[PDB]
RNA sequence: ACUCAACACGGGGAACUUUACCAGAUCCGGACAGGGUGAGGAUUGACAGAUUGAGUGUUCUUUCUCGAUCCCCUGAAUGGUGGUGCAUGGCCGCUUUUGGUCGGUGGAGUGAUUUGUUUGGUUGAUUCCGUCAACGGACGAGAUCCAAGCUGCCCAGUAGGAUUCAGAAUUGCCCCCUUCCGCGGGUUUUACCCAAGGGGGGGCGGUAUUCGCUUGUAUCCUUCUCUGCGGGAUUCCUUGUUUUGCGCAAGGUGAGAUUUUGGGCAACAGCAGGUCUGUGAUGCUCCUCAAUGUUCUGGGCGACACGCGCACUACAAUGUCAGUGAGAACAAGAAAAACGACUCUUGUCGGACCUACUUGAUCAAAAGAGUGGGAAAACCCCGGAAUCACGUAGACCCACUUGGGACCGAGUAUUGCAAUUAUUGGUCGCGCAACGAGGAAUGUCUCGUAGGCGCAGCUCAUCAAACUGUGCCGAUUACGUCC
């Protein structure tokens, strides 16, 4: 139908949101939602599992319950999972989290920025960027940027190599922007937008 | 009715795995297949203003979804249908409407 | 129109490394190129192969200039 | 919000709500109990009468009925379309649609610096080529992506054709070509040519009078439809032009001929542009129980109230469809499904949305009613749009006229809890209210374009001269320059 799609859509939104927000500092990145008939299998993909799953499974069962009451599932029609996504550097969202945490704890600007860009480009990233806007020095805002490697910014091929993320840091005397980009060495399967190459 | 399996999805290269391969079971494998196939793809198109306030030069965006639809036929299998269906469950946001 | 330096560069490399063409056919040449190269554009393959032909035609005369010895 | 980047803009077409604003009344949504309340406690709700806009226990009288958190007092918490966009995030617009931006190594200078990124040609393009102390990179350009035109494989019981057989109906056309000979005219004897007639040759009713989207039997097919993944040209020639170069012009080939056509995306550096009326996006402040909170409470106001200026839109001044009447043919994107009540058994059917047919109709429209289908390529739907066409012997006749309607009175039905400041339709009267191609000035356009014309989606009980999208009818001029 036209409708079944939109159901799955709005579901996937709300789901995503609630996890992204309330589950912090585990390096949350993605999920996936699928159904096998009469079950629902929702995986969760976050850098650090031991925080997600809880000490003996309290945390994961918690989330399960929450979901069920909202979207009106029965038990045994919903089950959740965790996974480690290792190579933390190659997720926007992961490094956005980490960077946020440091700025909230009264670390500087340039120090924090650099630390990210290190860990990224060691993981094997082609190039990355980081931005911070908002207060710094005092009055009349400011914006600054830190760049390493190289990246594309046009086409639809920067929408299949570069996935970005944006977050806030709430402080006294101002809000403070933050954003992190990160161009991957890989596509979502394979593809290169240009680069003709001769195989002998 | 007759046995009519429909497959709907939000993208191509999802449908093709289900239909065009893994209904193999009913195909030449054990029994007859009458294969019709695929249907008008619909577009769901949501035009939306781009400025969060009132200023600007009156820019917009257009957004789109695609639906994809398929359809295949079998001439009364008597609960071979159990088998044939159940093997591909695969790919998130593909749904299967059996009649 | 005018051809970018992606096109030109690529095309040169082929003329060099292969004389499993020498043809002045766009057609023959093309079907070599597309199985020797990976570019993942079909547009690029046309322009490359076309330019190739316009090298081989020159090569039948005096020096091409800037494409080895 | 105020030059371009305010002014059919804030998805802003608001009856209530929405809603900020005005008059009046109500409720705690004051968490957290440190400080006070015996079995009655502190407490909640209310019929009747009165107060009151209120058959609103708001409050009082009266009595009954109930958790002891509810209740009383300070501290504190909270909520806010309150303030500040010159505290701030995010997003958007603009600078700027122009071709621009940066570093490494090498070279030159004692170095501020420069070369690369330059005089020239070329291209929409810092696009390429040539010269050359530069070489090799990264962003922008290009490419990758989406739609359109053509095509291959795929496919039909939701796409649509072919043949056969039966049945039904009309029951009629308001033949032709080629050639030879003869003779009378025109002929200058003659050759030549026209009229008339006759003969010969070749077509031919072919294995076919014609017509049924309800008019049915049988059989077969994929040209037209649908769609995923793929094919499909600066090639070729003019040896013109150009430097052999980069390319350029004309022609050819072809479905398509030069950014193939139309979009989306888009660097570096910025603006004290806009937004605190998008958000559990927010710093500091303001307000807090007779509130700036909540108030879906009653009434009014809102982009609405009326000498007047301005912006955008729509309709006209008619006889190039032009205007009232009639008949004929004819378009495509798109839209609809679930809301704890209901009846179903043991864990779930139907209806709230569209539209067809029939009736109403033994007498206007608008309305009314019963039945049926469709979850969408099945129903609506063979989607009978309007522009348009007419050998329709149609009316009309150059007039502010039958051109245009603005205003204005009466009657009626639907929408909604509520249409009064007429809400929307639908027929009578008002037309004797403007207006007869429009000054200075000014807007954006190069081909399926300009212009004309209609439909759907959007908002949403109801109402679109708006916006977004699709289709039909379809031109004139230029293809140049820097004023």
């Amino acid at each position: 139908k036209k409708r079944m799609i939109i159901r799955d859509g709005v579901f996937y939104a709300e789901l995503f949101e609630f996890l992204k927000r309330e589950l912090a500092d585990d390096g949350f990145a993605g999920v996936e939602h699928r159904v096998t008939s009469t079950r629902t299998e929702i995986v969760i993909r976050a850098t650090k599992t031991r925080e997600v799953l809880g000490e003996k499974g309290r945390r994961i069962r918690e989330l399960t319950a929450c979901l069920q009451q909202r979207f009106h599932y029965k038990e045994g029609k919903l089950q959740l999972f965790a996974e480690r996504v290792e190579v933390r550097g190659l997720s926007a969202m992961a490094q956005a989290e980490s960077l946020r945490f440091k700025l909230l704890s009264n670390l500087q600007v340039r120090r924090a920025a650099m630390g990210i860009i290190r860990h990224v480009m060691e993981s094997g990233a082609k190039g990355c960027e980081v931005t911070v806007g908002g207060k710094i020095k005092g009055q009349r805002a400011k914006s600054m940027t830190f760049r390493d490697g190289y990246m594309i910014k046009s086409g639809t091929a920067h929408k299949n190599f570069v996935d970005v993320a944006t977050r806030h840091c709430h402080l006294r005397a101002g809000t403070l922007g933050v954003k992190v980009k990160i161009m991957l060495p890989k596509s979502m399967q394979n593809e290169e937008e240009i680069l003709p190459d001769v195989i002998t | 009715q007759r046995v009519l399996v429909k497959m709907t999805s939000r993208n191509a290269k999802a449908v093709e795995n289900v239909m065009t391969e893994l209904l193999l079971h009913a195909r030449n494998e054990k029994v007859v297949l009458r294969g019709p196939v695929r249907l008008p793809t619909r577009t769901l198109k949501v035009t939306t203003r781009k400025t969060p306030c009132g200023n600007g030069t009156n820019t917009w965006d257009t957004y789109e979804l695609k639906i994809y639809k398929r359809l295949v036929e079998l001439r009364a299998p008597t609960e071979l249908v159990k088998k044939i269906t159940s093997f591909p469950i695969d790919a998130g946001v593909d749904v299967a409407i059996t009649i | 129109k005018i051809r970018t330096k992606t096109v030109k560069r690529a095309s040169k490399q082929l003329v060099e490394k292969y004389f499993s063409k020498l043809n002045k056919d766009f057609y023959q040449n093309k079907r070599v190129v597309m199985d020797v190269t990976i570019a993942r554009s079909k547009k690029l393959k046309n322009k490359i192969a076309g330019y190739t032909t316009h090298i081989m035609k020159r090569l039948a005369r005096g020096p091409v200039r800037g494409i080895s010895l």
